[PDB]
């Protein structure tokens, strides 16, 4: 069953690690292996092609390479398909195999069996966009010989610009119901151009497409082989008008639930899918004017993630079904059901921008480009700590990389957002203001996700606790050099809750408390908590109709078991808050 | 002669590739035999030209498709090309065996079904392709009448198992129906051919033929297998018995039978039971005739397995 | 090791009492690979010809197989130009045939019988087994015209 089967490949892939002599010549078994894969699920396929790829790969036995081609008889064998079920399997093998013998007859195979695959995966849609993936996930893994990349990347770009990019005309050609229009380009780059892309024309000709953003995926990384790191001949793709239909929240299309819902719905989806590729393209470069391009890309997917969760709450039951293909295409061959599973999921270095250091424009990057930023952090922490690129990178690595552009670049942005709401409580437009309160949300969430981190449990990330709270107390003065850590959790908390004064929601001052929590569980302190937990139970938390759904029940039912515990007297404690229940 | 279909292939289809496809219209065969003898890349290349430039919608296309389909059928056998071509031209003619219809893929059926009955097949490595026109033709909903795919397939098959077959030509019979997806009487059909082909064989020959039996009968047809190479052996067995009234080879193989049957049961913790239960002496009590040397034999080297090991034991000593 | 058991023995064999029609010594230039010298065979087109070969002995070699080579090439269905030998022998379990019941010997003994015995079931030359397969005469003249241009004095 699953885990005998998981935990074995696991082990075989380590003996094949440690020993592959003997290993090779009880071959014939692991061979034998392959009458049997009914029963296996794609991810254990993938280790399992893995081993048996590295086992013939071993220059020293290519005599006993019989194997290579009863692995090539199968590949061939489960590819020839109509059903979906083999095809994939097939493809991954062929891809592992590829990137494994990936250390000129060498080029040959490698190109052959290459355009094979292509030829076996054009047809079907779902297959070549697969294959475009994990050939992306194979070329990022791998830093192999760049012959058939090189052999490739030119004919990719050329097919993707003759599939895709289209003369920037305003409507194309087609009966349309719905005005279509070079919509959402971000407008310093001039719309009278050639670089733009069609969008609703293909879709609407399906009753290529799907698969643009893997494709884009994987032009981008084949020529960031070739240029190492360039996008010379890309930048018009950062700036370009989309054919896009009015994405204008259509709630005078209603009464409308029809095939057209699930094309707008559809939509809406893909060109998300395609801006959330944009900005995982073009994340780790660092020109200005294309980072200021990304921020007005950030903001356009945020307005465009509110429009798509409309849509969807328009009617609930028009699922447009298109899941990441590594673990969600199985399962089948509400906001949140997508949000996470059926959209692309995003790049570590997406956080190269959050760097910025925030504007207001209630009081005076965007604040709402920042919002998006730390949202996308927000559910990446809690899906990782708790996405294909990001599994294959430890959590280790994740909150390694969060320590460093969160949490001394974000200090800025909260003592930012504590003048901000200092300076709006003084006061007391409004869409600022609650943006600016959803920002804070989601800084203390990915702060709360950040140290209630189970890996600090282990003896090794002890320094990166002395480090991260020692930055903390640095917050509130410089100097105090290898404290202890009960010293620096006292300046950690010491400097975190005089934002007290700030917290404009409840969902935020919940996360501010927990986060206090689990940064003081390191460490007579209790004293400490059951105040500070007191104080944010006796604020005012100012009732919003979305600031008081941020008082949802199990986030009361949590602070309260936090800190009727933690009190002393738990029992003195119940008193008082019988003695203040009844004048309710 | 390629170069000009290369250049038309190399912007569109269906355009000025079928323009030229109407110019040259025999001369497909010796074209392609020159191309095998020169280099065989040009037979990839001109076959995927052939089949972007002969789509089947259009029902002239399908005509070259199976004169082609021939082609390669009888020279990948005869003519004794190199390896990596014979794998593409493989390849490639199973990438494009699904764009049909019910009856051209009968045909071809039909075709490789008589070629095997008498066709001296040189190699039989076209026969790779057979159980992916099976597939297509099952999958086709293309509804035929002489009548579904999938029943067109089940005559096909029937016909084939009803047929005679080569005796070199077992293994990769088998070796088709390893990957079809069948139904009980499909692989007992298949099976029973299998067995009843035990009689004319040499005794090297047996073993991976068990194998792969087995490995089939993993879908649904465990019994008679078994049943079969028990009553195969003992018999056998007896044979020798008289002549005493080769041992040692004959002992090399009931080993190597077991050893695969462990295998299976090692896989199978089901398999085993009705192994046991096609044995068991105690339906009341009475000896079954079932039991022998080889069977007895079998039980032992199975009883070093965990489970089986004290029921076995127990049912011995009864 | 086994590889030096193996030579010694055969060296001096292949020396004294050679196959019929072959010859063979330490390579005077390489002196870790063998020269060999088969006598065009009678009854073909590659009389008048001494076709010289190139014999490597792997390292593990009663195990392995040699591995030889036509110095001197030859027109042949099974022998490409550069002289490669396609013959079970000198490949591994169920590919090929090899033991260590075989030898230097028994493998030139198969080479000169295959230079009068084309095998037309394993080609290296396609073309030239299909001129052997059909057109005898013309592919017994090209091997004739190859053998006097190259073989010969």
């Amino acid at each position: 069953n699953e885990a005998e089967v998981d935990t074995a490949l696991d082990v075989l892939l380590e003996l094949v690690v440690l020993n592959p002599s003997a290993m090779m010549m009880n071959a014939v078994f692991v061979k034998g292996i392959l009458d049997y894969l009914d029963n296996i699920s794609p991810q254990q396929i993938r280790k399992l092609f893995y081993v048996l790829s590295t086992l013939a790969f071993s220059k020293q036995n290519e005599a006993s390479s019989h194997i290579q081609d009863d692995m090539h008889l199968v590949i061939r064998k489960q590819l020839s398909s109509t059903v979906f079920k083999y095809k994939l399997i097939g493809i991954i093998g062929a891809v592992t195999m590829a990137g494994i013998m990936a250390a000129d007859e060498q080029c040959t195979q490698v190109t052959s069996l290459l355009q094979l695959v292509h030829s076996c995966s054009e047809q079907s849609p779902q297959a070549s966009a697969l294959y475009y993936d994990e050939f992306a996930n194979l070329i990022q893994h791998e830093k192999l010989d760049p012959k058939a990349l090189e052999w490739v990347g030119h004919t990719i770009c050329n097919d993707f610009q003759d599939a895709f990019v289209v003369d920037s005309c305003v409507v194309p050609e087609g009966d349309f119901p719905f005005p279509v229009k070079a919509l959402y380009g971000l407008e310093e780059y001039d719309t009278q151009d050639g670089i733009a892309i069609n969008l609703l024309p293909l879709l609407f000709s399906q009753d290529s497409p799907l698969c643009l953003a893997p494709y884009f995926r994987l032009l981008r990384l084949c020529v960031e082989r070739q240029h190492n790191g360039n996008l010379e001949e890309i930048d018009g793709l950062l700036d370009c008008p989309i054919f896009l239909t009015d994405l204008e929240p259509g709630e005078k299309l209603e009464s409308m639930s029809a095939k057209e819902r699930s094309f707008m719905c559809s939509l809406i989806f893909l060109t998300l899918n395609w801006f959330r590729e944009i900005v995982n393209a073009f994340c780790q470069e660092t020109s200005p004017e294309m980072k200021g391009k990304v921020l007005t890309r950030l903001k356009h997917i945020v307005e465009l993630q509110i429009i798509l969760e409309k849509y969807l709450a328009v009617t609930p039951d028009y699922v447009p079904p298109l899941g990441n293909f590594d673990v969600e295409t199985l399962d089948i061959t509400l906001l949140l059901h997508n949000s996470h599973a059926f959209f692309r999921e995003l790049d570590i270095e997406v956080f190269s921008i959050l760097h910025c250091g925030l504007v207001t424009k209630f009081i005076l990057l965007g604040p709402p480009e920042l919002l998006f930023l730390l949202e996308d952090l927000s559910q990446k922490l809690e899906s990782m700590l708790t996405f294909s690129h990001l599994q294959q990178r430890s959590a280790q690595e994740i909150v390694h990389c969060v320590f460093q552009l969160l949490t001394p670049m974000c200090n800025h942005l909260e003592n930012i957002h504590n003048y901000f709401q200092c300076l709006a409580a003084e006061n007391h437009k409004v869409q600022e203001y609650h943006i600016m309160s959803s920002c804070y949300q989601r800084l203390l969430q990915i702060f709360h996700g950040l140290f209630a981190w189970s890996g600090f449990s282990q003896p090794e990330n002890q320094n990166l606790l002395y480090s991260a709270l020692h930055v903390l107390s640095s917050r509130l003065k410089q100097g105090e050099h290898s404290q202890p850590l009960e010293e620096l959790l006292s300046q950690s908390v010491h400097y975190l809750q005089n934002f007290h004064q700030s917290i404009p929601s409840f969902q935020c001052a919940l996360y501010l408390i927990r986060l206090l929590m689990v940064i003081l569980e390191k460490s007579q302190n209790k004293e400490k908590i059951a105040s500070l937990a007191r104080q944010f139970l006796c604020r005012v938390w100012p009732s919003g109709d979305k600031e008081k759904s941020n008082i949802s029940n199990d986030q009361l039912h949590a602070l309260l078991c936090i800190y009727l515990e933690h009190t002393e007297s738990i029992l003195k404690a119940i008193e008082e808050i019988a003695g203040v229940g009844v004048p309710e | 002669m390629d170069q000009k279909i290369l250049s038309l292939a190399a912007e569109k289809t269906a355009d000025k590739l079928q323009e030229f496809l109407q110019t040259l219209r025999e001369g497909d065969l010796t074209n392609l035999l020159q191309n095998q003898a020169v280099k065989g890349k040009v037979a990839g290349a001109l076959l995927r030209a052939i089949f972007k430039g002969s789509p089947c919608s259009e029902e002239a296309g399908t005509l070259r498709r199976r004169k082609i389909y021939t082609c390669c059928i009888q020279l990948v056998e005869s003519g004794d090309l190199q390896k990596e071509i014979v794998s593409e031209i493989i390849g490639l003619l199973m990438l494009e065996a699904h764009h049909f219809p019910g009856p051209l893929l009968v045909e071809l059926a039909n075709e490789f079904i008589s070629a095997v009955r008498e066709g001296s097949l040189v190699n039989g490595k076209s026969l790779e392709l057979l159980p992916i026109i099976l597939t297509a033709l099952a999958t086709k909903k293309e509804n035929l009448a002489y009548l579904s795919g999938e029943e067109c397939k089940k005559q096909l098959i029937n016909t084939l198992c009803s047929g005679r077959w080569d005796q070199q030509y077992v293994i990769q019979l088998t070796s088709m129906f390893k990957d079809v997806p069948l139904t009980a009487e499909e692989v007992e059909f298949v099976v029973e051919k299998a067995l009843s082909m035990f009689s004319k064989m040499n005794l090297q020959e047996i073993p991976p033929l068990v194998y792969q039996l087995l490995v089939l009968s993993s879908k649904g047809s465990r019994k008679s297998v078994l049943e079969g190479i028990i009553a195969f052996f003992s018999a056998l067995d007896k044979q020798h018995n008289e002549e005493q009234s080769p041992s040692g080879e004959l002992r090399h193989v009931e080993g190597t039978i077991i050893l695969h049957i462990v295998f299976a049961i090692k896989l199978d913790y089901e398999l085993g039971r009705e192994l046991v239960k096609h044995l068991k002496v105690g339906q009341q009590g009475d000896s079954n005739n079932n039991l022998s040397p080889f069977s007895i034999a079998l039980l032992l080297s199975v009883t070093r397995i965990q489970r089986f090991q004290d029921q076995v034991l127990d049912l011995l000593k009864t | 090791m086994q590889r030096a058991s193996r030579l010694k023995r055969e060296l001096h064999m292949l020396a004294t009492e050679p196959p019929p029609g072959i010859t063979c010594w330490q390579d005077k230039d390489q002196m870790d690979d063998l020269r060999a010298q088969i006598l065009g065979g009678a009854n073909t087109p590659y009389e008048k010809g001494v076709f010289k070969l190139e014999v490597i002995i792997p390292e593990r070699y009663p195990f392995e197989p040699p591995q030889i080579r036509f110095l001197t090439p030859i027109y042949h269905p099974n022998i490409d130009s550069a002289g490669r030998i396609c013959l079970d022998v000198l490949k591994l379990p169920p590919k090929g045939a090899w033991r260590p019941s075989l030898n230097i010997a028994t493998v030139l003994t198969s080479i000169q019988l295959l230079m009068s015995e084309p095998n037309p079931d394993d080609p290296l030359m396609a073309d030239i087994s299909s001129e052997f397969k059909y057109n005898k005469p013309a592919f017994l003249k090209n091997a004739r015209q190859w053998t006097e241009k190259h073989a010969r004095q």
